[PDB]
């Protein structure tokens, strides 16, 4: 997951 | 004002481990994701991972080049991000930057620390040998001649070179060091001078390698026939 | 992984001129996930532009960006002296985050062919069992050049290392050294040592040579 | 192999203009830099200008900076040398050459036969 600003759970 | 200070770098042997610290101040550290980026000497930038904020799970992501070897963590009570570097290889030699990841939908790296150098090598501390790069006897009579000093086989960096104790700076070119296949560094420093001065003016390169406490003054003159 | 290819590798311009830097992505990436960074030698990179219209805080007006999908452009509308540096593009929409290889913005000047000098190994070094032959290319522009070592007309490959200076602050030229490393035994069984230099400012290669054991 | 041919040379008076052209045959030259050289009566070949690939710019010698302009038409496999403010010292045979090295180190392997430029008062 490349998004560091959202919890991917 | 945002401040990021990296620490924990230095020289380490292959296969050993290092932990880098990045101390943050001037912002709410716990609100931001943090990211490490490295730059090998003379090369570009390589991302080596980020860690999310506690509000977003606090988990990490890293590329395959360091996956299973590098781990990022954070201590929000101390405002410090960490980079645990295990199973170090020579290819890991780089300047390591910690970065603050910007908020929102466009998470660029908004702030960078000054970086800390990590050198992975099995080489031992060794002073350089200083050899003359002597001008030639074919130098144009009434033209320009080149001469210099070859600073060979030292470790680690750096080596400083001046000419005539700093009095000679014009025409001086001190080249960046090269890492040889033996694991030792080498560099050269050259200067161009009028050919007519070869018989009257003295040219001395001053080489200092503080890691080995080596100080050398080398006079360079036309090789005798 | 999305590969970012920047072009040109080096762009040569004068202060006050317009700079146009390109960054092409191997796969389509939205403009929201693209950023540009500036780095000067010995210093950390700094963010310039990110997203569609976002500019980093404190970044002057002359920096702007555009493009979408696979083609992105960074524009410096009027180059200031502090703008000559290396510029990297970056994508962070796909894992892993990747950077371009960087584009250098250098000061442009007229062509200058290199002055070539060859240095035989000193007798002091030969005492230690190795021999280093050095070829010096002095004060040339543009940077691209080829150095070929020839030992008794045999082209040497894989046994030399090059080092290049930064662009000189006053005359905007480059200087380059090439060091050929041989064993003392290999050095002593050959006579003619030459470095052959080619440069776009030279109509034919320049050769400097010496014969081993000749004043 | 590759064949080059210059044209457009002639006689002009000082301050005049000339547009030289250099066409290539047998291979498209869009990926290679193209350089102009000149050889005055009783002199060696001198560099004049280089047109690198489109986007990689152009570089010039001291004596022609500001007066001469080099350009390309990869569409016609041709490069051009626009010469303005010509002086009698510009009198020479002008040659073009291909830089066979795509990395621009100046491996001038193929040359034309030259076109004559004369500047008489």
């Amino acid at each position: 997951n490349a998004n560091p600003n959202v919890d991917p759970n | 004002e945002v401040q990021l200070v990296e620490s924990g770098g230095g020289l380490v042997q292959p296969g050993r481990s290092l932990r880098l610290s990045c101390t943050a101040s001037g912002f709410t550290f716990g609100d931001y994701a943090m990211s490490w980026v490295r730059q090998a000497p003379g090369k570009g930038l390589e991302w080596v991972g980020f860690i999310r904020s506690k509000a977003n799970g606090g988990r990490t992501e890293n590329p395959a080049s360091v996956k299973g070897r590098f781990t990022i963590s954070r201590d929000d009570s101390k405002s410090i991000a960490y980079l645990q570097m295990n199973s170090l290889k020579t290819e890991d030699t780089a300047v390591y930057y910690c970065t603050r990841v910007e908020l929102g939908s466009s998470w660029s790296l908004g702030y960078w620390g000054q970086g800390t150098l990590v050198t992975v090598s099995s080489a031992s501390t060794k002073g350089p040998s200083v050899f003359p790069l002597a001008p030639s006897s074919k130098s144009t009579s009434g033209g320009t001649a080149a001469l210099g000093c070859l600073v060979k086989d030292y470790f680690p960096e750096p080596v400083t070179v001046s000419w005539n104790s700093g009095a000679l700076t014009s025409g001086v070119h001190t080249f960046p060091a090269v890492l040889q296949s033996s694991g030792l560094y080498s560099l050269s420093s050259v200067v161009t001078v009028p050919s007519s001065s070869l018989g009257t003016q003295t040219y001395i390169c001053n080489v200092n390698h503080k890691p080995s406490n080596t100080k050398v003054d080398k006079k360079v003159e036309p090789k005798s026939c | 992984e999305i590969v970012l290819t920047q072009s040109p590798g080096t762009l040569s311009l004068s202060p006050g001129e317009r700079a146009t830097l390109s960054c092409r992505a191997s796969q389509s990436v939205s403009s929201t996930y693209l950023a540009w960074y500036q780095q000067k030698p010995g210093q950390a990179p700094r963010l310039l532009i990110y997203g569609a219209s976002s500019r980093a805080t404190g970044i002057p007006d002359r920096f702007s960006g555009s493009g979408s999908g696979t083609d992105f452009t960074l524009t410096i509308s009027r180059l200031e002296p502090e703008d000559f540096a290396v510029y990297y593009c970056q994508q962070y929409g796909s894992s892993p985050w990747t950077f371009g290889q960087g584009t250098k913005v250098e000061i442009k000047r007229t062509v200058a062919a290199p002055s070539v000098f060859i240095f035989p190994p000193s007798d002091e070094q030969l005492k230690s069992g190795t021999a280093s032959v050095v070829c010096l290319l002095n004060n040339f522009y543009p940077r691209e050049a080829k150095v070929q070592w020839k030992v008794d007309n045999a082209l040497q490959s894989g046994n030399s290392q090059e080092s290049v200076t930064e662009q000189d602050s006053k005359d905007s030229t480059y200087s380059l050294s090439s060091t050929l490393t041989l064993s003392k035994a290999d050095y002593e069984k050959h006579k003619v040592y030459a470095c052959e230099v080619t440069h776009q400012g030279l109509s034919s290669p320049v050769t400097k040579s010496f014969n081993r054991g000749e004043c | 192999x590759v064949q080059l041919x210059x044209s457009g040379g002639g006689x002009v008076q000082x301050g005049x203009s000339l547009x030289l052209s250099c066409x290539a045959x047998x291979x498209x030259x869009x990926x290679x830099x193209x350089x102009w050289x000149r050889q005055x009566p009783g002199x060696x070949r001198e560099x004049v200008x280089x047109x690198x690939x489109x986007x990689x710019x152009x570089x010039x010698x001291d004596s022609x900076x500001g007066r001469f302009t080099x350009s390309x038409d990869x569409x016609x496999x041709x490069x051009x040398l626009q010469x303005x403010x010509l002086x009698x010292x510009d009198x020479a045979x002008y040659y073009c050459x291909x830089x066979x090295x795509x990395x621009x180190x100046x491996x001038x392997x193929x040359w034309g036969x030259g076109t004559x430029v004369t500047v008489s008062s």
